[PDB]
RNA sequence: AAACUGAAGAGUUUGAUCAUGGCUCAGAUUGAACGCU
RNA sequence: GACCGCCUGGGGAGUACGGCCGCAAGGUUAAAACUCAAAUGAAUUGACGGGGGCCCGCACAAGCGGUGGAGCAUGUUGUUUAAUUCGAUGCAACGCGAAGAACCUUACCUGGUCUUGACAUAUCUAGAAUCCUGCAGAGAUGCGGGAGUGCCUUCGGGAAUUAGAAUACAGGUGCUGCAUGGCUGUCGUCAGCUCGUGUCGUGAGAUGUUGGGUUAAGUCCCGCAACGAGCGCAACCCUUGUCCUUAGUUACCAGGGAACUCUAAGGAUACUGCCAGUGACAAACUGGAGGAAGGCGGGGACGACGUCAAGUCAUCAUGGCCCUUACGACCAGGGCUACACACGUGCUACAAUGGUAGGUACAGAGGGCAGCUACACAGCGAUGUGAUGCGAAUCUCAAAAAGCCUAUCGUAGUCCGGAUUGGAGUCUGCAACUCGACUCCAUGAAGUAGGAAUCGCUAGUAAUCGCGGAUCAGAAUGCCGCGGUGAAU
């Protein structure tokens, strides 16, 4: 527990915030707390389709929702049945239309959040963590990443004394502000407890 | 913090709601100068007989998230905790590390 | 420090004398940042021991009692081997000032006048005679040197 | 014609190593005993 | 190759006993029981040395100011309590979680209560929810009376909604940070830490990464069985220092102006770039010019592989263990504020470089509808009433204080100090007893510079002086910032 946050230290270097609106500061805590609900809504929700860039960005009332997943097609559903559900579950729990556009990601190998999912899910089908980590920088590697660096850490085989164990491939360059390191850290619950997933993807400048 | 206490703030904010304007009202009967003597006396006995819950000073506070009383902010909502969380996700609009 | 020698800093003279001397001994009684505090108290030194001694030209006199304050050998601690020597050495014209300075004040800091611009005259006077417990010190300093002598390391 | 056919190592000293060196084990055997059957 | 001597795990033990030798001291020959799974040799990587060499950091030295002595604030221990809730414990716990305990918070104690429950889903019975009420009670709660009949689809009816009918369950700040994630401290912003290939060694490993310089730096250069790479260093980011450009209001004022300051965006400059030397024909260092800035211009953020089974299961999440008319839940009162005591952080002082009374100046930054208040009146004052401007470069908080001029005090426990106590009030708040902060009058305690010991600081720094903000109804001497004056070495 020694390093800062790689998207907060780059958050106006280099990165920009995935919330784009403004407001006054009566009113801005309870943007804040509806934003915070939408999040862990969608990420509860769509769990099934990797989304990993849902952005929350509210003109005048009525927002735009922008999701960005690797699989359009499975959230979107037939003719675009699913996602009309979902606008108007946005719209209920906030205030006016939510106009959720949906992205596409053409390259899931090179977003953290994508390849840290995959590693936990993988850990929650009882597979080798070395192996799915190892995978995980294989698949990165070759698909174009500057660099890729995978951590994971905890009771790793059911093991009663947790370790840390990572693999480094390329340059990640952490102290660089403008490397454009995409970062990401999600929690695999395992049948032993909480095995945390890092993954660093460095793609350039 | 426990469920039965971000309850316990949710009942206690539901009288203020209840009774906000009630306040207001008596208030000003019981400032106004105007206003006979036995008049603001019995309005400011009536204030004391009201509900103890639906005072606005007996309102703590708490995240939103986690529900927890000690540092809180005004502006986000938020414990520190889970402030920190987000601002350095990004999640947060505005606000970055800060040096000067 | 440990590895260079800073340059020195440059000290603007005092407003009424235009003499460094006098500027850096205002700096010397100076405490909690009070100038203003410090160069009246120096002043009201100085404009005392000039009317009392009929003198025109006060920065001399203070040339005089500096000069005659500053001591020439000071005792510095050496080791060898461990045996801690009181080597009686020069000292520098810069430390030579300093230490002068650091003497008139805190022997002025606890005489019997009145005010703290008395206390700084009279002492003044007296070490241009050759009293005071600055000169004391100085004697004591010079008294500790001499009573080694013994160490040319 | 034949009597001419036979040879395995491991554990344990150290943070690790190689050596030395003891201890221990896997085999065969019995005029056997004991325990379960 | 010849011959001789000797060994067969470590101890017991070169010991016992018996011979032989010796004046003696003893020597020599030489067991056993028992006991232990080791004892050893050489080398390797570290760590350490009251070993050596080289180097750095307020580490010391040179200085400035403190702490340790007093009173008070605050935290902790101990004690005391019905409870004085829990955690943090060498540096790196102790103004720490807590950015603010009258109720609430609250997790503790006393008492009064509830049991699919304050909260989620499964369900079927009536009703739009929702509003106004009476009594009893400290309140939680208990028993009763009136108004309203939603909306879309319409006779299946549905997003919400009140009281249960029951099983699942919910709930737990209950335990295990030594089962964990996430987060943080710390060595330490120290300059290190490794890897691939090659080579060397039976091997652990080594080399690279060492050496000569040099640097803030494993920084750079040159050597070199190494050749390369990665994370660290540096740079890229923010702020400040000079200038230019766009712009000129609510900002500015040189002569309505578009000059200037300022505001806030985009850029320029600084690169050892030039000169002289020293240096291996180097890296680099030393001095100089120009420039606002000179060598990293100043400050920050950024914290390598790892170490402390470091801290946190009481933010949160979570494996396991445990309780389910209770360790869950609701309410009132009390406690977290007790003090033979001890310690840690501070504030105010012990005065004349000062106190007091009059005048007279000079800031920055931040806040303001969950409000700040011009002005007038009333009050000794805190404040109160009326009223005005301002979601603010407009109006306001708000006056900056230290500073300067005059008078006075004249070294006294005082015209210092302002604790403690008595009285009377103002606000905030349902409520100021426990237990608020201010105001006024009276009192006027210790304290005259602090033992052993110990701390911070290298320049706009220390020291000192005021001013803002978070938390916050009220409640900073703490925390986080801002500028003023401004050193010594």
């Amino acid at each position: 527990g020694q390093k800062v946050h790689p998207i907060g230290i780059r958050l106006g270097v280099v990165k920009k915030h995935n919330a784009n609106w403004y407001a006054s500061p009566k009113q801005y805590s309870e943007y804040l707390i509806n934003d915070i609900q939408v999040r862990e809504y969608l990420r509860k929700k769509l769990d099934s389709a990797m989304i990993s860039n849902i952005m929350i960005e509210r003109p005048t009332g009525a927002a735009k929702i922008t999701i960005a997943t690797a699989r359009p097609g499975i959230v979107i559903g037939k003719k675009g049945e699913d996602i009309e559900r979902l606008q108007k579950e946005l719209t209920k729990m906030m205030g006016v239309p939510a106009q959720v556009n949906i992205e596409e990601i053409t390259s899931p190998d090179l977003d953290a959040r994508l390849v840290a999912d995959g590693i936990g899910s993988q850990l929650e089908r009882r597979v080798m963590f070395r192996r799915a980590m190892k995978r995980a920088v294989q698949n990165s590697m070759r698909s174009g990443a500057k660099g890729i660096k995978v951590e994971l850490s905890g009771r790793l085989g059911g093991a009663e004394i947790a370790r840390t164990e990572w693999y480094r491939e390329g340059r990640v360059p952490l102290h660089t502000l403008r490397a454009d390191i995409d970062y990401a850290s999600v929690r695999a619950e395992t049948t032993y407890g909480t095995i945390g997933v890092k993954v660093w993807i460095f793609r350039g400048e | 913090a426990k469920k039965s206490m971000i309850n316990r703030e949710l009942k206690r904010e539901k009288e203020v709601a209840k009774y906000a304007d009630k306040r207001t009202k008596l208030k000003e009967t019981i400032s106004d100068m105007n206003a006979s003597d036995e008049v603001r006396m019995d309005a400011m006995l009536e204030l004391q007989a009201l509900p103890r819950n639906s005072s606005p000073v007996r309102l703590r506070n708490r995240c939103a998230i986690t529900g927890r009383p000690h540092g809180y902010f005004r502006k986000f909502g938020l414990s520190r905790n889970m402030l920190r969380e987000r601002v350095m996700q990004g999640d947060v609009p505005g606000v970055r590390k800060a040096s000067w | 420090p440990r590895r260079r020698v800073v340059a020195t800093r440059e000290i603007l003279p005092d407003p009424k004398f235009g003499s460094q001397t006098i500027a850096k001994f205002i700096n010397h009684v100076m405490s909690h940042g009070k100038k203003s505090t410090a160069e009246r108290i120096v002043y009201g030194a100085l404009e005392t021991v000039a009317q009392k001694r009929n003198i025109e030209d006060p920065v001399a006199f203070f040339e005089d009692v500096l000069e005659n304050v500053r001591p020439m050998v000071e005792v510095k601690a050496r080791r060898v081997g461990g045996a801690t020597y009181q080597v009686p050495m020069e000292v520098r014209p810069s430390r030579r000032t300093a230490l002068a300075m650091r003497w008139l004040a805190e022997a002025a800091a606890k005489r019997s006048e009145k005010s703290m611009a008395l206390r700084l005259a009279g002492e003044l006077s007296d070490a241009s005679e050759g009293k005071g417990n600055a000169m004391k010190k100085r004697d004591e300093v010079h008294r500790m040197a001499d009573a080694n002598k013994a160490f040319s390391h």
